[PDB]
């Protein structure tokens, strides 16, 4: 088979189109302003005969499309811009190898194609969406097709048939045709929301037919059967321009973008959500790729407008599903652990995982946040009932922690007086390492000012705030707002002091009233009343954003929880059913 | 689009839209030092104790009435 | 402990799952371009209430915020993009979408509350990036301030949930490329507040091979850093402050290797004192510590 290995060399100019002979051994690159041939070596491959053959240009220059003969090796063909296809012999001793000028199409011409088996058929379009045949036999080859439709944009032979070939068409739709019969059409359809713009067919089976469109997406369809039908439906990064199948691998694809994305990529239809092969050797925008032999899928022919030619290597490919961590973790707070994994670790047997979330731990910190006194009695009694509360859970070292405090401080020729602060401290921080956040904060609510001067402002902070996302957490909000009135600093306590003032109105006159007070200075009124207990609202008044009527707080939680109707009576179904 | 009130509780904004908008969401304030939270949250602070959730504050806002 | 398997029904593999903050949701992604939320009722049923397609390609990571901004949630693709979704009075909205990168999106995380509403995100041509929303009420208006290379290609981001006022914001990422070259593969990056630009602080130059995964622990009063890396095995670095870029005290606490295989995930409790590793064996590890200093293990939990 073919040998050689990957290697890449620099062109003069972009290319917009190439073509392989059936020898593997000479490539042929048409572009807009380059044309030549090289000759593929293993070690370097070389130029064979440019067709940049006279200084003067021509309209038929800017070739965009270029085809290499599948019957003869002396004929070439080239689709140009001005509506022109010039068909080139090699044969001709001439440096203008031209045979045959034809210019009946207007607008720019797309793709051309060449008959498998006929050595004189030649199919193209233009950007005029009208379908127009060819014939080498210098006859009337004038058999033009109505397309009724948007511009052309590719058209290709059915290899396994004889006279059937592909039309996709820029309004949505694919339609195939058959050459026996110009009248009627055979086959149409929507593929694509959007433009197709390649359309190929099974080299082994009769009825694969893969179509590519703007929208990211490439989709094979089948016509044996009496109704189109879709198989394989295969996400892009980007949208795809043509497609290319690897030979001797039913279940391969090679794809290649235009804007935004410059890799080509490899896909398996078995799995369409993940790519099979992908390089990224090139820089610019990929453009041209064929496959070199049509039985070996080693070396694969690619191009760009960074004005180069490139082959890669099947082996070579960059695999990106050797890189791909396949198990997920994560913890929880109640002491959940959920875990992921591929089912293997635990055509192909590895396309899946399994959610299993290992459950069964901290019931002593919100039982403990429930029952702890902190402000209220004197200190003898608050040290005594925390003592207990550490007791009854089973903390013992904490209990008689409580109670050495309660020693420590209380009712004593004697000792000195500041003779234990240090172990205070050095007892605050010790507990405060080893992540008790909970029983530090406590000791320096209940000390408070015995303690207050010993330890660095930054350091409280941290420890309340801490404390207090660790109770929100749990959703312990007494608690934390207990915390915040009684805080040791002013950045804790002015928290819940930050936009907690509402400001009411009345609704008769629409004037502002003031803080203090329940009558209005305008109306003489009395804008807070009861919708219940018609009485005068001095306490807590509840309320309603969807027609502003409302009372005492418990009337109103009491009366709705029968009834569904506003109590004012203005038929609105307030706190919807 | 200017944030609202929050609550003095859980300081989460306030804010209101099968009970599409239940009841402990709406709003509440004392009528005599105007001071907010929710509905749930203020029914289950003045429960156990009797004083104002805002720091600094010396109301007594559920035994005026 | 004891297993509750759920169907999540992907037909991809499943490659993050991430937990709220109150720990009563669920998030999943998976390479079929999906993002699930699985919600939990009194009887223990974990059923899914959401399911949408978010990208073209595959997403490998997804990440919650605090509640007091709203259910918001951040994903990261394949497709080069990352995205901020929005539960509103009920379906999921898109909000924006991050476009500027070269290459694929690999990690996403956001920031501790205490400085606002802030996003990372690591590509992998070496280069990290951090967003913001100066508005926390128009959440469709993004800027980007900083913009850090990092020599080789990024796989894994963590932040520092430390609450202190004298620690400074400091982010840690890490590399995954094995080239036979012998560079470090984890770098930290400070912020000082001076010149307002971040900037290297240290590096942990012992690590020669691929990292997959690293996280810091949660702070509640500690004075240190404790850092947890991925790798062939299990390691674990703490740093120190001293007393320009802060220089710290570099040590080494663990390295263990109970796996036999490579290490892909670890992961730590809410308190900071228990850790959670995950290998190509399948088998979950915990590590807790002693009052000796000395790192043990409580779980083969599989
Ligand atoms: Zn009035
Ligand atoms: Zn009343
Ligand atoms: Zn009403
Ligand atoms: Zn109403
Ligand atoms: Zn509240
Ligand atoms: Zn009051
Ligand atoms: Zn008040």
């Amino acid at each position: 088979v073919l040998t050689g290995r990957t290697m890449h060399c620099h062109l003069d100019a972009p290319a917009n189109a190439i073509s392989v002979c059936r020898d593997a051994a000479q490539v042929v690159v048409a572009g807009r302003s380059i044309f030549k041939i090289y000759a593929i070596e293993e070690e370097q491959f070389v130029e064979k005969l440019n067709l940049r053959v006279g200084r003067k240009p021509s309209l038929n220059l800017s070739c965009a499309d270029v085809v290499w003969h599948q019957m003869d090796e002396n004929l070439l063909a080239t689709a140009a811009t001005n509506g022109v296809v010039v068909t080139w012999n090699l044969g001709r001793p001439s440096r203008n190898k031209q045979d045959q000028l034809f210019t009946e199409h207007k607008r720019t011409v797309n793709k051309v194609c060449f008959h498998p088996t006929e050595a004189h058929v030649l199919l193209s379009g233009s950007q005029d969406g009208f379908m127009k045949c060819f014939d080498l036999r210098r006859k009337d080859s004038v058999s033009t097709f109505s397309g009724q439709s948007e511009s052309v944009r590719d058209v290709q032979f059915s290899i396994r048939d004889y006279f059937t070939f592909a039309s996709t068409f820029e309004n949505g739709n694919v339609q195939l045709w058959d050459i026996r019969r110009p009248d009627r059409c055979e086959r149409m359809f929507t593929a694509h929301n959007g433009p197709v713009f390649c359309c190929d067919w099974h080299p082994e089976d009769r009825g694969w037919l893969a179509t590519g469109g703007r929208d990211k997406m490439v989709k094979v369809w089948d016509m044996t059967t009496h109704r189109a039908k879709e198989m394989h439906c295969v996400q892009t990064i980007a949208s795809v321009a043509r497609v290319k199948w690897r030979p001797e691998c039913r279940h391969h694809l090679a794809t290649c973008s235009m804007m935004v994305d410059h890799n080509i990529y490899v896909w398996d239809v078995r799995r369409p959500f993940v790519p099979a092969a992908m390089f990224e050797e090139h820089r610019d925008v990929t453009t041209g790729i064929a496959w070199r032999h049509p039985h070996d899928p080693s070396f694969l022919l690619s191009g760009s407008k960074d004005s180069s030619l490139c082959q890669h290597l099947f082996r070579d490919a960059s695999q990106p599903v050797e890189r791909a961590n396949p198990e997920g973790l994560c913890y929880g707070l109640f002491g959940d652990l959920a875990f992921a994994a591929k089912e293997s670790l635990v055509f192909a047997g590895l396309a899946s995982s399994a959610l299993s979330v290992f459950e069964t731990g901290m019931r002593w910190f919100v039982d403990t946040a429930e029952r702890y006194a902190l402000a209220g009695r004197p200190l003898a009694e608050l040290c005594d009932h925390n003592a207990k509360v550490a007791r009854e859970l089973g903390r013992n070292q904490v209990a008689q922690t409580w109670t050495m405090l309660r020693i420590i401080y209380c009712s004593p020729s004697r000792l000195p007086p500041d003779f234990f602060g240090v172990l205070v401290r050095d007892m605050l921080h010790f507990y405060a390492e080893q992540g008790d956040v909970q029983m530090a904060v406590s000791v320096l609510i209940v000390l408070g000012e015995r303690v207050r001067k010993d330890i660095d402002e930054q350091t409280q902070e941290h420890w309340y705030t801490s404390y207090i996302d660790l109770l929100q957490r749990f959703r312990l909000w007494n608690v934390s707002n207990e915390v915040v009135k009684l805080s040791t600093s002013r950045a804790v306590s002015c928290l819940n002091q930050a936009s907690t003032t509402l400001h009411v109105n009345c609704s008769h006159c629409k004037r502002p009233m003031s803080s203090r007070g329940w009558v209005c200075d305008r109306c003489h009124r009395c804008a807070s009343m009861c919708a219940v207990c018609h009485h005068v609202v001095k306490g807590l008044f509840v309320w309603c954003q969807g027609c502003s009527h409302g009372g005492h707080l418990q009337h109103i939680m009491k009366w709705l929880e029968g009834s569904s109707h506003c109590p004012a009576g203005c038929g609105h179904l307030c706190e919807y059913s | 689009r200017k944030p609202l009130p929050r609550c003095a509780l859980c300081l989460i904004n306030m804010g209101t839209p099968k009970k599409l908008a239940q009841f402990n969401n709406w709003f509440t304030w004392c009528h005599n030092c105007r001071h907010g939270g929710h509905a749930g949250h203020m029914l289950s602070w003045f429960r156990d104790h009797a004083e104002c959730p805002v720091s600094a504050c010396t109301c007594k806002c559920m035994q005026l009435d | 402990f004891v297993a509750r398997s759920i169907a999540a029904d992907h037909k991809d593999l499943i490659h993050d799952v991430s937990f709220d903050f109150h720990g009563r949701r669920m998030a999943t992604c998976s390479s079929d371009q999906s993002v699930k939320v699985w919600d939990k009722s009194e009887s223990g049923d974990w059923h899914c209430t959401a399911s949408w397609k978010t990208h073209s390609g595959s997403v490998w990571r997804v990440t919650w915020a605090h509640p007091e901004f709203g259910q918001v949630l951040a994903s990261c693709s394949f497709d080069r993009t990352a995205a901020v979704w929005e539960e509103i009075v009920s379906h999921w909205v898109k909000r924006t979408t991050l476009v500027d990168s070269r290459t694929s999106v690999t990690d996403v995380k956001f920031a501790p509350k205490h400085m606002g509403l802030m996003l990372a995100t690591c590509s992998a041509d070496g280069i990290v990036r951090i967003y913001e929303a100066p508005d926390v009420m128009n959440l469709s208006q993004w800027s980007l301030q900083h913009e850090i290379s990092c020599k080789l290609s990024c796989s894994c981001i963590s932040w520092n949930p430390s609450s202190s006022r004298a620690h400074s914001p400091m982010i840690a990422v890490g590399s995954d490329d094995s080239s036979p070259n012998a560079m470090a593969k984890v770098q930290i990056f400070e912020y000082n507040e001076n010149t307002r630009k971040y900037a290297k602080a240290e590096t942990l130059m012992t690590v020669t091979d691929p990292v997959h995964d690293i996280a810091f622990a949660p702070n509640l009063g500690r004075s240190f850093h404790i850092l947890a890396i991925a790798t062939k095995d299990v390691r674990i670095f703490t740093l120190k402050p001293v007393r320009g870029p802060t220089k710290f005290e570099i040590h080494i606490v663990a390295q263990f290797d109970n796996h036999n295989s490579q290490v892909w995930r670890v992961s730590w409790n809410i308190t900071g004192t228990v850790l959670a590793s995950s290998g190509d064996d399948g088998c979950v590890r915990l590590w807790k510590a002693n009052y000796m200093d000395n790192w043990k293990c409580t779980g083969i939990l599989k």
